[PDB]
């Protein structure tokens, strides 16, 4: 159960790394 | 001239159609298409069409259907039928027609 | 030529405001209308028919007039000037709530003369007459709501009054007495109002970001007004957007543009079938098998019976005032309280 | 072969795929896709929701003896009040359910979705080598989505007065936000719904004019792609009598002859409109409400005259009266 | 009320009939075509 | 005996198809709640 | 029975979605 | 077609098909039917809105029996 | 090809077919209203009508055959409150056969019409178009419907020849089927008294005659012939759908 | 077109003339009325 | 609660007829391309 | 004449410069001195109730409905 909140943590900021190193390559 | 085509009160056309004359079965009925192919109305001015007037000394014949076409915007010709369904109004017709090619000239085609 | 003819073609000069046949049912019948409207939301009373102050000689704001309704004694009657209940009397037709009938009737007949209107005008153009037949959407609300759906109570006292607080309390006693929200009729006009301005923002917008003429100068020498636009922007530029962002979009200009016309149209007539049906209090009020469920066991709770005890609520502290003619007193312990349950 | 990472930035930001991903999409789709997917599932099967934190709550799913027009998904209750509350804030899950957890997952994942979907919209815009601004018109809906959802339980407090997410759902919401704040008499509302009928109005006469007016289109097309020359015939003609009424008019209000302006016209009408309504239901978070019309009109021996808008505000107590079941003695309220 | 909204399309298609169509039923089917050409 | 000859074909396309049935299917939707009341 | 017909007939909507998306005329 | 025994009996009834006599005929007399009729069903309405009165008339479900 | 709402614009220019599918419909009609009185007779219950009425038990098509002159059964049941009467072939089990005897004939009808859809009559004898005579077919069926009106109000209304029509007491505690004699005072016209009923149907039958007589002597103007576009069988149907839906709300109102 | 000679009786002339002495009478009753004491 | 045995048929002709009317023109409309 | 030099004549000057006032302060007389409390039927900023009852008036018949108001205004109801 709280390694559902860690997971949440991980797996959201995988995302959103994804988004702005793409937007820095343009 | 003797016979002109006006879109607006006194004001002329200076480019010619050609006209294609067709005859519904024996003449008292028929209808012709005037296209004028870049005329001066698609470039110019801003007021509008109100009609295309026949104008000669027997008075003006009026009519409506006047289309446009257009290429990606812009108008490049501009494409009037009249209709006319009585001899009355063909033989009318027929006297200004032969005014206007007259006058603009040149020859009249036919074919059967 | 005869004399008709000369009248005729008198009628159909170029000029600035057309007269034409349909002018002669149109423009007397909306001037008296308009007028009736403003001459008596500005000086008559509301005092004698619902026990109300509804004009500016009285007290009022821009908000808080009307010209209000007949009481409820006076039934279905016509209210003519001559009839048999003024006789002829200026004053007491104003008193007896005469005039929103003449308001109402002169207005339907308006109507009338406006849609004959395009039709000749649409005639003498020669082109199809699309826009009158929309505009029958209008004449069906209309003659749904003001006309018939009174003539399907017991009297005109329970017509909509011509006012703006007249109108937002008819929006609340609807919602009291019939439930109106949750009919299928009224929500079909709502999601075609609804569509209507979705299409409307979504089209001016696509069109004003894909015009040509975005670099050199305009190539585009006409407008010629009557062709609208269409000729100033790229189908094929919005309609590979619209694949991409909405995985749809049309191909066909003339299709869009006829579901641009069909949609709040259609809409508009729907809602007019349901409140036709209104007219005979004919109500899709309740599910019958939720209150079976709700009966049964009490502790069942739903967003829908909430709804139906404050509806209960609107018409038990409204109603006195709203139908005074009734007679209503309710002691306070009769009445609905949220505390008392 | 061409190094993954420009394999996947080519992919991403091709322009020839069916639907258009973005950098954007990457946010939306994964946002998108929980809150759909826990709409359907709660929609269908989210166990009663006590909403009041009295211990009562109320049903709101298919399962439980609802069909959908009496359905809804019930917000959070009263005591989470604007309390972040995820899954790992219960210590079990039934009590998750009880709170009424999932609305709160669901509205913030679409909240987020909405303006990734704006911002994918800008950018495909920017691709394709358009003009922007289709976008600036989308956020009308997004401003109220906005309001709505994420400003009216600010001010009011708690993610239990928000609307909930169903149809009667909705229409209770409407009800009990007339009684307390009067809205009919509130003017940015009245703006709103100026420009509901008059898109609608615009709308109909838009598509009814142009339908008569164009005669035939075409355009040469090949076996994937469209043509050369998009070629249209409209009729150019047209009687003194629409010009003198109508033309004469909306040419003074665009203050322009050209016709450019109408399809611009056409978009901001409504835009503009909802935009002042989203405005209403902000600042009517920060309980500041709309008119009241009361003993407007009294006579001269001090006997008050009853007006139109008198009868509303009765309406409004019988509705204010039912809202309450907090205590008998209410003297002042909200907040 | 809905038969009502049938009267107004189809008296529209009987005085707009040369409108909606391409040819005035005021003339027989065409035959021989002349011009008239520079 | 001898063919009409206002005999016409109908047609429906794909894009036509999808719409209806699109309409088919939300009318329903809305109506089976009253259906069932 | 009722609850059924309601998952139903929104399943087919769905569906519906999918054709019209990938699997819709080409444009000639 | 074909020759039947009833179609030639009822072919003088369909053989005129569009024949007009000139100008505007008989217009005047449909006018004054038509302006008639118009009181006519305005008298009618009228009596049963019961803004219209006659005596010996009652607009009641009494005088039934 | 044909639009799926565009799947009738071939009977346009077709007699023959159109009278056929006039046909049809007439048929399905007829075939509705036989078979619905049998499934309303089946479901029915006569043994108590004052503390159980036919309106209590939603009787739809047969309060209309009550009207004007049915009430008995082939059973022996009567809903005057009777037990035991004969009413002859004439009972309400006895109308729904003959209403589904006349769909079938009318649905053999219908198909010889679309098979011999091609006759003489139906062709111009100088074209081979299509051509109906539009004015003289409207006076010769008016002539019909006035034919009717006069023998509707005369014979079946006075009971002369038929049963007459339903007749009350303002309270509605007895009424029956009788014999009623017009009237033509300013009292006939108060819709509370059957007598102007039957007045007007003696006096419009008699207008109908007339105006058949008048309309198959006369030539429609030529002015009101090219105005109103005459000739062409879409303004029959326009203004024949605007008196209908007049007739509707009448009808509703009343 | 429409070339000026039109006297002081036209179609205008009354349509100006028909709005115009009721709305300006009015605004001359609207304003008594504020200096109303009630 | 209640389960109309009617309400179970008035949904499922309402949503069988209409379509397979539709499904049909669709097929026979495929044959005339060829 | 056309609405873009048609209040540029001397014609408006001459003649409008008296008449609006006139009509202007015809309009004004008309509340000024309470003449349209008696030709609509408005009641007076006293006169909503008599003293010989506090009910409001509502007429409860049609054909009868002039003299039952007649009535109410006797008393000054
Ligand atoms: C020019 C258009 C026009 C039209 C179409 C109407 C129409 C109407 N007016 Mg009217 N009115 C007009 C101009 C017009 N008016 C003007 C300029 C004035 C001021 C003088 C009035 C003054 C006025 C008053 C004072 C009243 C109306 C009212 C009414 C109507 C209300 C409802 C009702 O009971 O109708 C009933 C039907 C009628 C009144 C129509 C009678 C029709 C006639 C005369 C037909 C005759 C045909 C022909 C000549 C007969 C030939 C016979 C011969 C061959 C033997 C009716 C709809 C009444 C109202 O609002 O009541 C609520 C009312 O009291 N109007
Ligand atoms: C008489 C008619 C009438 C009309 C025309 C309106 C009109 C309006 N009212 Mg209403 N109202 C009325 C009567 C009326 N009202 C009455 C009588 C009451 C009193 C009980 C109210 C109470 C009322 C309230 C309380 C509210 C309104 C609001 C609104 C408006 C807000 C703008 C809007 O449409 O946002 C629509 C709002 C949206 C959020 C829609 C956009 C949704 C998004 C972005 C969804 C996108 C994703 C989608 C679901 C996925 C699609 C997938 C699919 C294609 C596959 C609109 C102006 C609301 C407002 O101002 O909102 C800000 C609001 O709060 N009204
Ligand atoms: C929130 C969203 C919403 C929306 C989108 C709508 C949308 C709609 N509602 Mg609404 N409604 C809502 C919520 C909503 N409602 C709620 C919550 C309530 C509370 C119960 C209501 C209560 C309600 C009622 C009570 C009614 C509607 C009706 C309607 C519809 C009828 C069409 C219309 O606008 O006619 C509006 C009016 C017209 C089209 C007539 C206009 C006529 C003209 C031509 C006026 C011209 C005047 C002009 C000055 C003349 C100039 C002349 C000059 C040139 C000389 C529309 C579909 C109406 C309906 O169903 O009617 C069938 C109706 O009666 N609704
Ligand atoms: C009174 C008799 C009547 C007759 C003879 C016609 C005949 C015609 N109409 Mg019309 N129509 C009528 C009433 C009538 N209509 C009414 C009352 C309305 C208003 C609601 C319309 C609205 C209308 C429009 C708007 C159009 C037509 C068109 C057509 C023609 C095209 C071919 C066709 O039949 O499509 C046949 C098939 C359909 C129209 C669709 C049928 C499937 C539907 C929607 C119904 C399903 C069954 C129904 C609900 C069962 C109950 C019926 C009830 C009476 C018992 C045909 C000439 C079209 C036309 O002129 O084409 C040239 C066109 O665009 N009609
Ligand atoms: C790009 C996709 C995306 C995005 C942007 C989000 C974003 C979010 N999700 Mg999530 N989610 C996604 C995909 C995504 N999710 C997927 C695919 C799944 C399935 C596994 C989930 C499952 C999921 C669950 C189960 C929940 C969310 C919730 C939430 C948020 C709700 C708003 C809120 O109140 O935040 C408040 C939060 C903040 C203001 C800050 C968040 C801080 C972050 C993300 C990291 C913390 C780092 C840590 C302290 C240090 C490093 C730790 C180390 C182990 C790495 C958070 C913003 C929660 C929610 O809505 O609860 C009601 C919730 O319970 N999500
Ligand atoms: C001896 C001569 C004579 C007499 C005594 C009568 C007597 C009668 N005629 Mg008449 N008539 C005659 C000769 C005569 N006629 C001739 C020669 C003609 C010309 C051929 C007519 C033309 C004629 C017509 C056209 C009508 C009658 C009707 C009637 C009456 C029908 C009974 C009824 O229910 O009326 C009570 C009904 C009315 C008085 C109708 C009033 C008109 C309107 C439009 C009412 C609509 C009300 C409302 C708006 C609808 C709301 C609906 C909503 C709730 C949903 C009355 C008995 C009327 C009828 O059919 O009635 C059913 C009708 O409209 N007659
Ligand atoms: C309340 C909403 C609403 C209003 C106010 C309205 C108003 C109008 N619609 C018109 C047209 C249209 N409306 C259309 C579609 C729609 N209209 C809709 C909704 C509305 N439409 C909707 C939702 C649609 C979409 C389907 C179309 C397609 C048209 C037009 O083409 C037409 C137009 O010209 O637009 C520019 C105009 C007709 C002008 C005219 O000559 O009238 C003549 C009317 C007369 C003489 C009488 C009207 C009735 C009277 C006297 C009584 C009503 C009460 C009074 C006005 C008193 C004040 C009332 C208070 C409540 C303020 C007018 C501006
Ligand atoms: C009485 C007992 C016997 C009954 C038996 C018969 C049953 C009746 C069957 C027929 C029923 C009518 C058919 C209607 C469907 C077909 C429509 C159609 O084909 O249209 C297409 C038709 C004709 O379209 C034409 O098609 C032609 C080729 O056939 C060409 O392509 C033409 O160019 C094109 O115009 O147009 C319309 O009908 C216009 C209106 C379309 C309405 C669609 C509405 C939008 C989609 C649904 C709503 C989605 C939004 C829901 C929001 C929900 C949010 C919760
Ligand atoms: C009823 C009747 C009648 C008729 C009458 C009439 C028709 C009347 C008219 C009336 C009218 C017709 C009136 C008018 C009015 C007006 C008004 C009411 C106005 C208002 C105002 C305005 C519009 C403006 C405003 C403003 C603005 C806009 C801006 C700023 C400034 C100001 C504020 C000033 C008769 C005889 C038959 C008899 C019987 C009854
Ligand atoms: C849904 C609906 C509707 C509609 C419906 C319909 C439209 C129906 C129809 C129905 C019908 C329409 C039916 C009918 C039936 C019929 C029948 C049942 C018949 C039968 C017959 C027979 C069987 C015959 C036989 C024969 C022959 C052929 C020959 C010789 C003789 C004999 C008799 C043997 C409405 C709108 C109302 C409303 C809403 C809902
Ligand atoms: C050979 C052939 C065929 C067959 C044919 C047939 C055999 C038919 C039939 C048909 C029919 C089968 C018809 C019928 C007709 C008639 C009728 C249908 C009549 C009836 C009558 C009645 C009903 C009357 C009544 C009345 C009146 C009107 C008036 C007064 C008195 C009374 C009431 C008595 C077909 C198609 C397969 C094709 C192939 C070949
Ligand atoms: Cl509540
Ligand atoms: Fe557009
Ligand atoms: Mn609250």
């Amino acid at each position: 159960m709280e390694t559902l909140k860690i997971t949440v943590y991980i797996v959201v900021t995988f995302f959103v790394l994804l988004f702005v190193f793409g937007f820095l390559s343009g | 001239a003797m016979a002109e085509i006006q879109f607006i009160r006194g004001i002329n056309e200076e480019v010619v159609p050609d006209v294609r004359l067709t005859r519904a079965r024996d003449g008292s009925s028929g209808q012709a298409m005037f296209y004028f192919d870049n005329p001066k109305i698609v470039q110019e001015g801003n007021l509008e069409v109100t009609g295309m007037y026949m104008v000669d000394e027997e008075g003006e014949i009026v009519t409506r259907d006047v289309n446009a076409k257009f290429i990606n915007g812009q108008p490049v010709a501009i494409e009037a039928t009249y209709t006319m369904r009585s001899p009355q109004e063909w033989d009318r017709f027929i006297r200004f027609m032969d005014r206007y090619a007259a006058s603009h000239g040149l020859g009249f085609q036919k074919s059967e | 030529r005869g004399w008709f003819d000369i009248l005729d073609d008198w009628l159909k000069r170029d000029r600035f405001v057309f007269v034409g046949w349909s002018g002669i049912l149109l423009f007397p019948c909306a001037y008296l209308a308009l007028g009736g409207w403003l001459t008596g939301t500005t000086f008559v009373t509301s005092w004698y028919t619902h026990g109300l102050a509804s004009s500016y000689l009285e007290g009022c704001n821009f908000l808080t007039v009307a010209v209000s309704t007949p009481a409820n004694s006076m039934g279905h009657s016509l209210l003519l000037l001559w009839g048999p209940e003024a006789q002829g009397d200026f004053t007491r037709w104003c008193q007896l709530g005469g005039l929103w009938t003449f308001i109402a009737l002169h207005g339907a007949f308006g109507l009338i003369g406006f849609m004959l209107r395009q039709f000749e005008i649409a005639r003498l153009v020669g082109v199809r007459p699309y826009n009158a037949i929309a505009f029958s959407a209008p004449i069906a609300v209309f003659v749904s709501v003001f006309l018939i759906y009174p003539l399907g109570q017991s009297s005109w006292f329970f017509a909509p009054s011509f006012g703006v607080a007249a109108i937002f309390r008819f929006l609340l006693f609807f919602q009291g007495f019939h439930n109106w929200t949750l009919n299928p009729f009224h929500m079909m006009g709502v999601a075609g109002v609804l569509g209507g301005a979705l299409l409307c923002a979504i089209h001016g917008a696509t069109v004003e970001n894909t015009l040509f003429q975005d670099g050199e100068g305009a190539s585009t020498f006409r407008a010629f007004n009557p062709t609208q636009a269409e000729e100033t922007y790229s189908m094929v530029t919005a309609n590979r957007f619209w694949s991409q962002i909405f995985g749809i979009a049309f191909s066909n200009k003339r299709w869009l543009h006829f579901f641009m016309l069909f949609v709040p149209v259609t809409g508009l007539w729907m809602s007019a079938i349901g409140v036709v049906g209104l007219a005979l209090n004919l109500r899709s009020y309740d599910f019958i098998s939720q209150e079976i469920r709700a009966a049964e066991d009490p502790e069942f709770e739903t967003f829908y019976t909430k709804n139906l005890l404050l509806n209960e609520g609107i018409r038990a502290w409204m109603a006195p005032q709203d139908q005074p003619h009734e007679n209503f007193v309710f002691p306070e312990e009769v009445l609905p309280r949220g505390n008392a349950l | 072969s061409a190094n993954l990472w420009e394999r996947f930035c080519n992919w991403v930001t091709s322009t020839d795929n069916r639907l258009y991903v973005g950098w954007f999409g990457v946010i939306m789709i994964p946002t998108l896709l929980a809150a759909t997917i826990c709409f359907v599932i709660a929609f269908i099967a989210a166990p009663p929701v006590d909403i009041d934190g009295i211990r009562e709550p109320v049903s709101g799913s298919l399962l439980y003896g609802n069909n959908i027009i009496t359905g809804a998904v019930v917000p959070s209750s009263n005591a989470i009040g604007l309390h972040f509350y995820p899954i790992w804030e219960a210590a079990s899950l039934d009590e998750w359910l009880y709170n009424g957890g999932p609305y709160q997952l669901i509205i913030f994942h679409f909240l987020l979705g909405a303006s990734c979907y704006m911002g994918r919209q800008w950018e495909l815009s920017y691709r394709l080598g358009m003009r922007p601004w289709i976008c600036v018109a989308y956020s009308a809906p997004l401003a109220s989505a906005f309001a709505v959802f994420l400003i009216y339980p600010i001010g009011q407090g708690s993610f239990s007065d928000g609307m909930p997410l169903g149809i009667s759902g909705t229409f209770n919401f409407m009800i009990v936000f007339q009684a307390e704040h009067n809205i009919l008499m509130h003017p940015f509302h009245q703006l709103g719904v100026a420009g509901v009928f008059g898109g609608a109005l615009f709308c109909a006469m838009h598509g009814s004019l142009v339908t008569s007016s164009l005669i035939r289109e075409t355009t040469e097309t090949e076996s994937a792609n469209y043509g050369y020359k998009f070629g249209q015939e409209e009729e150019t003609y047209n009687i003194v009598a629409a010009h003198g009424y109508f033309g004469r008019l909306i040419f003074q209000y665009a203050s322009f002859n050209n016709s450019r302006s109408l399809h611009f016209f056409l978009a901001a009408w409504p835009v503009v409109g909802v935009w002042f309504t989203a405005l209403g239901i902000s600042t009517m978070a920060f309980n500041l409400n709309g008119f009241n019309f009361n003993h407007s009109v009294i006579d001269a021996k001090g006997n008050v005259i009853n007006t139109w808008a008198d009868i509303i505000n009765r309406a409004n107590l019988g509705m204010e009266v039912m809202h309450e079941r907090n205590a008998h003695n209410f003297p002042l309220d909200l907040a | 009320l809905l038969f009502f909204f049938g009267h107004i399309w189809h008296g529209a298609r009987t005085l707009f009939r040369d409108v909606f169509s391409g040819i005035d039923p005021e003339l027989s089917p065409e035959q021989v075509e002349w011009g008239f050409y520079q | 005996m001898e063919p009409n000859p206002n005999r016409q074909p109908v047609e429906l396309n794909r894009t036509s198809l999808y719409l209806g049935l699109l309409l088919i299917l939300v009318l329903a939707l809305l109506f089976s709640s009253y259906f069932f009341n | 029975m009722e609850t059924i017909t309601y998952v139903f007939i929104f399943a087919c909507i769905i569906a519906l979605f999918f054709f019209a998306i990938f699997f819709r005329e080409p444009p000639r | 077609a074909r020759r039947t025994w009833l179609g030639d009996i009822l072919r003088p009834l369909n053989s005129e098909y569009g024949k007009v006599a000139p100008g505007w005929g008989t217009t005047p007399l449909m006018a004054v039917f038509m302006g008639l009729f118009l009181v006519f069903l305005l008298i009618i309405l009228e009596i049963y809105n019961s803004t219209l009165i006659l005596d010996g008339v009652n607009v009641s479900w009494k005088a039934l029996g | 090809g044909l639009p799926w709402y565009r799947v009738h614009t071939v009977l346009i220019n077709d007699p023959g077919r159109l009278i056929a599918a006039h046909l049809m419909h007439t048929a399905l009609v007829a075939g509705w209203a036989g078979s619905m009185a049998l499934y309303e007779l089946a479901t029915f219950d006569p043994s108590d009508p004052v503390l159980n009425p036919m309106w209590r038990q939603g009787m739809f098509v047969l309060p209309f055959m009550a009207r004007l002159g049915v009430t008995g059964s082939w059973s022996g049941w009567s809903i005057t409150g009777e037990t035991g009467i004969d009413p002859g072939f004439w009972s309400f089990e006895g109308v729904a056969l003959a209403h589904i005897v006349l769909s079938g004939l009318l649905f053999l009808a219908a198909c010889w019409h679309w098979v011999y859809w091609d006759l003489e009559l139906f062709r111009d004898p100088r074209t081979g178009e299509p051509a109906l005579d539009l004015p003289k077919m409207f006076g010769i069926h008016l002539f019909l419907a006035g034919l009717l009106c006069f023998g509707f109000g005369a014979f079946h209304l006075t009971g002369l020849f038929g049963p007459g029509m339903w007749v009350s007491d303002p309270y509605g505690l007895t009424g029956s089927v009788q014999p009623v004699a017009p009237e033509w005072g300013p009292d006939g016209f108060n819709p509370y008294n059957p007598g102007g009923v039957v007045a007007h149907h003696i006096a419009a039958g008699i207008v109908g005659i007339i105006a058949g007589l008048f309309h198959i002597l006369v030539r429609p103007p030529q002015r009101l012939y090219k105005a109103l576009r005459m000739g062409n069988i879409e303004t029959v149907l326009s203004s024949s759908i605007a008196a209908v839906f007049f007739a509707a709300f009448v009808v509703a109102g009343t | 077109q429409e070339p000026v000679s039109y006297p002081i009786f036209t179609v205008r002339w009354v349509a100006v003339h028909t709005l115009a002495v009721p709305t300006i009478f009015f605004l001359g009753a609207i304003a008594a009325m504020q200096f109303i004491q009630r | 609660m209640e389960v109309n045995q009617l309400g179970l048929i008035a949904t499922a002709l309402f949503v069988l007829v209409p379509s397979v009317f539709l499904i049909i023109l669709y097929v026979q409309t495929e044959s005339q391309q060829k | 004449r056309p609405f873009s030099d048609i209040i540029t004549s001397v014609r408006y000057w001459v003649i409008h410069s008296i008449t609006i006032p006139a009509l202007f302060i015809a309009g004004w007389l008309f509340v000024s001195t309470g003449l349209a409390y008696d030709v609509f039927g408005t009641p007076r900023p006293d006169s909503y109730y008599a003293q010989e009852q506090r009910s409001i008036p509502l007429v409860t018949d049609r054909f009868e409905a002039k003299q039952q108001v007649e009535t109410f205004l006797e008393q000054l109801k």
